[PDB]
RNA sequence: UCGAUGUCGGCUCGUCGCAUCCUGGGGCUGAAGAAGGUCCCAAGGGUUGGGCUGUUCGCCCAUUAAAGCGGCACGCGAGCU
RNA sequence: CCGCUGAAAGCAUCUAAGCGGGAAGCCCGCCCCAAGAUGAGGCCUCCCACGGCGUCAAGCCGGUAAGGACCCGGGAAGACC
């Protein structure tokens, strides 16, 4: 998914970085691109 | 009952070089200067006191982040528009007015408040093409 | 920036050998400049222009012969061109060359109290099925108690026309500087005899 | 860094040497020093408003002096069918799949050196603008559109 | 509020919200391309003509890029029907 | 939404210092009104005594000009103005 309210870390490689308040998740596979919005 | 009153004293043409001060924190010095809340002659219905000339506008620094945060909505045009102006735009075009809008809320609301706002002569400084007369109160 | 003063004198379709281009005829006469509004005393870089010079001593206190060919001031009165800067004198039509677009700004034909269904193209009401005294009325002009007022930009009955209007991108199709005409393709606003300023293009 | 000639102002460290001058700002904190080319940059203040600026400027001054000692070569590979990047003047024209083959201008300090129509590199006295105008050239065509089109630095094609 | 707040719908005029139906961006896609799906920004502009019903709403017809969901006293009768 | 540079955390990360792209969206650009913008602007031009009543060119009038009205002929201006 893309924009959740609760953002998990469903991988081991999903970094949980935070770019201007929004708790993103980046990865190497793109399906894990969470946003917390 | 006694008699206390002031008389029409020749004004105080204070300059305020405002290179550093945050607006608001400056402007409540300016409004307290604009009303006669600093001379002990103060009747509240004469608009005595200072004719403040705050100069050296934009680079009025503001607080923590108010880069496109502080919204100057004020102008309801009149059918569909509350038109919004952030402080970046305000300091960009006619800077000149963030101080005017800062003191126009700290002055009172009646006709004495409106007369007192005409005393404040904001410029974008220096060289306010106005003066030879400057008790530059800092 | 390519400005002139002129008179809309009529319309005529002429032919560019293949079609019928329906031009009007602007009498963009030789307009003497009367004051070059400089940007260091005004801020404009504009130029006041003139028109027809036969004003038999109706020239009161704007007598103002401070230009070397002032051509005593027209009651076909002064207007501006806002970003102009000529180079010689009495700018004629040769500034315009056939094939360049112009914006023509003129006072439109006023229609008085041309009330609504004419001013704002309202759909009026039904001419039948029922009552009758609403055939050309605006109908509703708001909502009930909230807002409980008419919005201030409301379209209603008013003084239609007689305000300056600018048609942008009219092709200059020809000039006839044998009699100093200017021919643009389309509908220059105003009466056939009214005043139109003709400016440079705001294409680019 | 032997050939550099670094100088300090309050609002700016300023680096020089065998290529040119770079003018790197900093927060003026700690009244930081210099003894040689690479520096012990200073902080005693353990809070995060300074504990990261130290380290940031430790890498930034190093990137500046390395840019004057040739911090240059970011290599853009072009993959697939011959989307040739060829230099004309200094603004490079690369013909990637378009009706309008793209001419990319440099910012002042950067030149696009073109070895082949298979690869280009972007050189300049920086890392900031160098990565930026490798990035605009990669944004001419973001690569991985069901593979082998687009341009790459050294990235990894997976299906 | 019953010493009255006229009441459904349509017409007319609108204006606003965004929780968008197009249009402009974009992310993923079980995204070859064309499509599309879903989600994020995004009201600036739109948002058709009909048949039936008093109808709002629907069912259709022919389109459309889309034929938005609402609010504004289920907007609007000192404007009308 | 994607970046570049890069720490906090020797790796990376669009971000905390910075800086870039980027939406019909926002501001300005385009068109129109607009100095009643008491903040009442600017520019060009034209006209300029004191004789008269004081704690004085006198705050009040009478003759002044530059001009403006009144009126009349009108008008693709317009209900009147
Ligand atoms: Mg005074
Ligand atoms: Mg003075
Ligand atoms: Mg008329
Ligand atoms: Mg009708
Ligand atoms: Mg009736
Ligand atoms: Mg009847
Ligand atoms: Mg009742
Ligand atoms: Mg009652
Ligand atoms: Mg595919
Ligand atoms: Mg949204
Ligand atoms: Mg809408
Ligand atoms: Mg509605
Ligand atoms: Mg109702
Ligand atoms: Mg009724
Ligand atoms: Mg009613
Ligand atoms: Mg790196
Ligand atoms: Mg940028
Ligand atoms: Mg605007
Ligand atoms: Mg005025
Ligand atoms: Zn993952």
């Amino acid at each position: 998914m893309k924009v959740r309210a609760s953002v998990k870390r469903i991988c081991d490689k999903c970094k949980v970085i935070r770019r201007h308040g929004r708790v993103y998740v980046i990865c190497e596979n793109p399906k894990h691109k969470q946003r917390q919005g | 009952m006694k008699t206390y009153v002031p008389k029409q004293v020749e004004p105080r043409w204070v300059l305020i070089d405002a290179e550093g001060k945050t607006l608001g924190r400056l402007a409540t010095k300016i409004a307290t200067l604009l009303r006669g809340k600093h001379r002990p002659d103060w009747t509240p219905n004469v608009a005595m006191g200072d004719f403040v000339v705050v100069v050296n506008a934009d680079k009025i620094r503001v607080t923590g982040k108010k880069l496109e945060q502080k919204i100057y909505t004020r102008y309801s045009g009149y059918p569909g528009g509350l038109k919004k102006i952030p402080l970046e735009k305000m300091l960009a075009t006619h800077p000149e007015r963030v101080l005017e809008h800062a003191v126009k809320g700290m002055l009172p609301k009646g006709p004495l408040g409106r007369r007192l706002f005409k005393r404040l002569k904001v410029y974008a400084g220096p060289d306010h093409p106005h003066q030879a007369q400057r008790p530059e109160k800092l | 920036m390519k400005g002139i003063l002129g008179v809309k004198v009529g319309m005529t379709r002429i032919f560019r050998d293949d079609r019928a281009v329906p031009v009007t005829v602007i009498l963009a006469g030789p307009c003497p400049v009367v004051q070059r509004r400089t940007p260091e005393k005004d801020g404009y870089t504009a130029v006041q222009l003139g028109f027809l010079p036969q004003n038999p001593k109706r020239v009161n206190r704007p007598l103002k012969g401070h230009f070397a060919k002032a051509g005593v001031e027209p009651v076909r009165i002064l207007r501006e061109i806002r970003d102009f800067n000529p180079e010689g004198d009495t700018v004629t039509v040769e500034i315009f060359k056939p094939g360049e677009r112009v914006d023509v700004t003129g006072t439109s034909k006023g229609r008085g109290f041309a009330g609504v269904m004419k001013r704002w193209n309202f759909a009026g009401g039904p001419d039948s099925h029922g009552a009758h005294k609403i055939h050309r009325h605006p109908g509703s002009i708001g909502n009930r108690k909230t807002p409980g007022r008419v919005y201030k930009g409301k379209k209603m009955a008013g003084h239609y026309g007689a305000e300056r209007v600018t048609v942008m991108n009219l092709e200059v199709v020809d000039v006839i500087p044998e009699e100093n005409l200017l021919l643009v393709k389309g509908a220059v606003p105003g009466p056939n005899g009214g005043l139109v300023i003709v400016r440079e293009t705001k294409k680019a | 860094p032997k050939g550099v000639s670094v100088e300090v102002a309050p609002g700016r460290v300023k680096v020089k040497g065998p290529k040119g001058e770079l003018e790197v700002p900093v927060s003026p904190e700690m009244r930081v020093v210099v003894e040689e080319g690479v520096v012990r940059v200073e902080r005693p203040s353990d809070e995060r408003r300074h504990k990261s600026l130290h380290g940031l400027t430790r890498t930034l001054i190093a990137n500046a002096v390395k840019g004057v000692s040739e911090g240059y070569s970011k290599e853009l590979l072009i993959k697939g069918i011959g989307y040739r990047a060829r230099l004309v003047g200094r603004a490079l024209e690369l013909t990637v799949g378009f009706s309008h083959p793209v001419v990319v201008e440099p910012p002042e300090g950067i030149t696009f050196e073109v070895p082949e129509p298979t690869r280009v590199r972007v050189s300049g006295i920086d890392k900031q603008k160098v990565g930026q105008v490798a990035a605009n050239i990669r944004a001419i065509r973001k690569p991985s559109a069901y593979h082998e089109k687009g341009i790459y630095y050294a990235g990894e094609p997976v299906r």
